[PDB]
Order: C-alpha cells, then sequence, then structure tokens
C-alpha cells in the first residue's frame, strides 16, 4: 500500500489565508521598493489609494 | 532529490545542483554493501541549517 | 485621421501586453513568482517573442 | 485555512517517495501564499501511485 495526499490550490488570484514561513517587514511608502505582496513580488511606488 | 531545481532536505542543506547543469546523475542500490544487521551509523546527513 | 490613426497604434501597442502569447499568464510577475528560472524561462521568452 | 504552511516540520519523520508539483515550482513554495488549500488522501497500490 501507498498512502497518496493531493494538494489544490489556486495561486495570486484571490485573497489567501495560508502563507509560508517569511517574516513581514515594514510598509515604507513614496519610495521606490521591492514589495512581496502576498506571493505578488514586483517594483514601484506605492502609494494612498 | 539529486536533480535540478528540487527541494528536500537533501537539495537544501546537504547537495545542491546548479540549474544549468550539464552531466549526468547516477544512483544504483547498495543494501548488500552499506547495510548492517544491527545498523550502519557510519552515514550522517545535515537535518538543520 | 493623423492624429487619431496614431493614437489608435500607441493605444493598441500598450494594450496588446495583455496577450499570453501561448505563456501561462501574460504579466512577468506572476511568471517570475511560483516559477523557478529553469522552467520560467521558456514563458518569458514566449512573451519576449510575441 | 489560516496556518502557515512551514513544512520543514516533516523533515524529520517523513520520507515520500514521490514528490511532483504542478502548476508552481517546488523551490518558491517558501515564498508563496496560496488561496483555497484542499487536502484530498487515500490509500492504492504501489502500481497506481503513476
Amino acid at each position: 500500500p501507498y498512502r497518496v495526499v493531493v494538494l489544490s490550490f489556486e495561486l495570486l488570484h484571490a485573497p489567501a489565508t495560508v502563507c509560508g514561513p517569511k517574516k513581514s517587514t515594514n510598509l515604507v511608502k513614496n519610495k521606490c521598493v521591492n514589495f512581496n505582496f502576498n506571493g505578488l513580488t514586483g517594483t514601484g511606488v506605492l502609494t494612498e489609494s | 532529490q539529486i536533480a535540478p531545481g528540487q527541494t528536500g532536505k537533501i537539495a537544501d542543506y546537504n547537495y545542491k545542483l546548479p540549474d544549468d547543469f550539464t552531466g549526468c546523475v547516477i544512483a544504483w542500490n547498495s543494501n548488500n554493501l552499506d547495510s548492517k544487521v544491527g545498523g550502519n551509523y557510519n552515514y550522517l546527513y545535515r537535518l538543520f541549517r | 485621421d493623423v492624429v487619431n490613426q496614431n493614437a489608435q497604434a500607441l493605444n493598441t501597442l500598450v494594450k496588446q501586453l495583455s496577450s499570453n502569447f501561448g505563456a501561462i499568464s501574460s504579466v512577468l510577475n506572476d511568471i517570475l513568482s511560483r516559477l523557478d528560472p529553469p522552467e520560467a524561462e521558456v514563458q518569458i521568452d514566449r512573451l519576449i517573442t510575441g | 485555512s489560516n496556518c502557515v504552511a512551514d513544512y520543514s516540520v516533516l523533515y524529520n519523520s517523513a520520507s515520500f517517495s514521490t514528490f511532483k508539483c504542478y502548476g508552481v515550482s517546488p523551490t518558491k513554495l517558501n515564498d508563496l501564499c496560496f488561496t483555497n488549500v484542499y487536502a484530498d488522501s487515500f490509500v492504492i497500490r504501489g502500481d497506481e501511485v503513476r
């Protein structure tokens, strides 16, 4: 016998509540920073919307 | 786990391959030479890093 | 007509950034996150060609 | 839902023979965040793992 577990999920389209062991940092605005919002990586300037 | 782009304790803390690898990985069972009736505790592996 | 055509050409060039060109997504950030370099290079190459 | 997926815990008492991930690279699992996670479990014979 073999035990099999299949894990299903979607990525980067809907709000997520699991996440990984990455530790969060502070929010720095009006500056060019690398960001990681719920797994979405990129570069840009964050401003109030 | 001895393959490019793999996870696990071996590929993470023991032995990691580059993403651009030229070469061949060759493996064969060695239960007739590396196993003892009481156990063989000469082979070690890194578990925490 | 000249200004309309030039503006429409630039606008459609901007709009054609939403095409997958055979890739799994049309955004390089979504390709680069959840894919490691060796298999994300294929999607990036498809997007570059398109 | 509502838990951190730190799979480093499984390294002590688990030995998996077949780990294949589709749609995501196994090296990116430490940086991502997953939505609508479901776990399906069953037991089959050795030849039907494939």
